[PDB]
RNA sequence: CAUCUCAGUAGGAGCGGGAAAAGAAAUCAAUUGAGAUGCCGUAAGUAACGGCGAGUGAAACCGGCACAGUUCAAACCGAA
RNA sequence: UUUACUGCAGCCUGUCGUUGGGUUGUGGUUCUGGAUGUACAGUGUAGGUAGGAGGCAUCGAAGCGGGUGCGCCAGCAUUCGUGGAGCCGUCCUUGGGACACUACCCUUCCGGGACUACGACCCUAACUCUGAGAAGAGGACCCCGAUAGGUGGGCAGUUUG
């Protein structure tokens, strides 16, 4: 996989402000975890500084498993904070896109390209 | 099925060499070599493990790294008369396990905390690691929780030292009931340390 | 006398309280039962081990003292 | 004290773990193109043992080149071609097997592709030594844990009526 494009990974950050502000997310890796199974995941956003990788190494394989867009984001801290949060997560999942589910959708048609 | 993440790490670590856990142990076998006995980490390096075994994200409690060497109890030919069964000691293993003794280590190590589970995260041809989780019965986080305020009692100071774990108790041979529990429940020292 | 016995004794190291440890069966039974743990009596110098020598040596059942049950990990919720 | 008995250290050596990646050499793992099968002669190659008989064909059946499977420069499959009728057998070529294009697993066939136990070589990336370090030298060896055998008055306990 060929590095995601910054502003492609930016347009993510922004749909995961505009999820928090109309539509779902689950923030937190077993929270992700649970929507991924249940397939009711429209975008993953998995952060890639985690340590142990144990924590979200399962998310990506579930994610392809499953057949649901998801994203890596630099670190951590961002990605909390795209959740609303004030502590890191190491991966949040949009269930519900509000008013971002068009920007979800290419983000999940550019991902499924650079692929 | 709808599974927990814990589960996932759960399989992960099931056959840790079949999975990308070995190419993780390889690279990370080299920065746990060069660290010392003793080692606090931020996170347990598996979280299913330390929730099961009993670690929460509060304050109070920490996670250790006990690095111990492989092998049994690495003994002296006694230099006196010996019967000839008791002049050989190459091949005498010890009756302390190798988790037991992490678990000891870290508790030297952290005098005013009490040893409450441990289990393996690694190890080597000449070493085995093990992550130890202690609570500090004088913090208030602890006190106020009252699933862990029972360490706070005077009788579980010295757990580790003293084979409360369940490490210990397994070295003790209490883990099962029945048969073969003889000797050994309720103390190894109260059958004169016949059972074991 | 060498396995054995002496004996996990003597001695050592660590921890530790007014008590400590154990403690609510992945148990004991046997045709179908009981129901946390500990301690005492008994089983019994029996079963078992053993140059099957010397010796070592239970437990369950049963009768008593005292009786006590429960908390997490996970599933579901998601900072409540 | 020792070539007394029985052991225990140390040391030598096999195996397992530590311990990875490549190149070839060794066994079959697994399967494509042929069922390749043939004392005696064959119109015809048992087209595996077979409904002991019964289907195809100028929209394909052969006598030929080093004969693409094979082999006794025969003959079955029609392919590079050009020659202008191979039947099944109740005339069974008086049968080691006697034979219909009928889901070929089977002594071959050498893409043996893929994992495998032993052995040889290389790489570094683990690991080891040196250095404060850059780095240099080794290197999956050595050390180390375990296990198996040897050697072993170095040491222990005894016996030597």
């Amino acid at each position: 996989k060929f590095d995601v494009p910054e502003e492609l990974t930016n347009k993510a950050l922004e749909a995961l402000e505009l999820a928090r502000d109309t539509g779902k997310i689950k923030k937190g890796t077993n929270e992700a975890t649970k929507a991924i199974e249940r397939g009711n995941a429209k975008l993953v956003l998995i952060a890639e500084d985690i340590e142990p990788a144990e924590i979200v190494a399962h998310i990506g394989p579930l994610s392809e498993e499953k057949k649901a867009p998801y994203i890596f984001i630099k670190n951590q801290k961002e990605l909390g904070a795209a959740s609303g949060l004030g502590v890191s997560c190491a991966t949040v999942a949009i269930v519900d896109a509000g008013k971002a589910a068009e920007m979800v959708q290419d983000i999940a048609q550019k991902l499924e390209a650079l692929k | 099925m709808v599974k927990s993440f814990y589960g996932y790490v759960r399989d992960a670590w099931k056959n840790p060499d079949e999975t990308y856990v070995n190419e993780l142990r390889w690279e990370r076998l080299q920065v746990w070599r060069k660290q010392g006995s003793v080692t606090r980490i931020e996170r347990p390096t598996r979280i299913d493990r330390a929730r099961s075994l009993g670690y929460k994200a509060k304050q109070g409690i920490v996670v250790v790294r006990v690095n111990v060497r492989r092998g049994g109890l690495g003994h002296v030919r006694p230099n006196r008369g010996r019967r000839t069964q008791k002049m050989g000691k190459n091949k005498v293993s010890g009756g302390m396990s190798i988790q037991r003794i992490a678990e000891v280590r870290a508790d030297r190590r952290y005098p005013n905390l009490e040893v409450l589970n441990s289990y393996w995260v690694g190890e080597d041809g000449k070493h085995k690691w093990f992550e130890v989780i202690l609570v500090d019965p004088h913090h208030p986080v602890i006190k106020s929780d009252k699933n862990l305020n029972w360490v706070c009692d005077p009788s579980s100071r010295g757990r580790a030292t003293r084979g409360k774990t369940s490490a210990g108790r397994k070295g003790r041979g209490m883990a099962t009931r029945g048969k073969g529990t003889e000797k050994t429940r309720p103390s190894i020292r109260a059958y004169k340390s016949r059972g074991k």
